[PDB]
């Protein structure tokens, strides 16, 4: 019984560490949520600058078809 | 008969000309490329920007 006693409290104490245990994994949790939105802004980023690349690869194919002319309309997008 | 070493000292002058006229011929040329290359590529930029005007 007394034994007893001294083995609820180790029980005691061990449930307390698990409850620390659990909230931690729910701040982890929680983290790792925020992360994923941090991620989402970097590929955001990302692909600005992918628009970028698109700007001066139309460019430079632009250039070398008028540059390599070795032998029009009007006609054009303006978004 | 007159103007021997006038004419000796004319040909020295004409091939200090045709140095610097080489040098004007090969400098020109190298602007000419420079030139080309430069106009082309603000070419070939204002054609990006006189397609997809940014707002």
């Amino acid at each position: 019984s007394p034994a007893l006693l001294a083995r609820v409290n180790e029980k005691k104490a061990e449930l307390e560490n698990l409850k620390e245990l659990r909230d931690l994994s729910a701040a982890v949790a929680a983290q790792m949520e925020a992360l994923e939105q941090k991620l989402s802004t970097l590929s955001s980023g990302t692909e600005a600058i992918a628009t970028v690349l698109a700007n001066w690869h139309n460019v430079l194919r632009a250039i070398s078809m008028a540059s390599a002319k070795i032998p029009p309309q009007t006609l054009v997008r303006i978004p | 008969n007159a103007f021997e070493p006038a004419f000796a000292e004319l040909a020295d002058a004409v091939a200090d000309l045709e140095a610097n006229m080489m040098h004007f011929q090969l400098m020109h040329e190298s602007l000419a490329r420079f030139s080309e290359s430069f106009a082309s590529f603000l070419y070939g930029l204002n054609m990006n920007a006189f397609c997809v005007d940014f707002p």
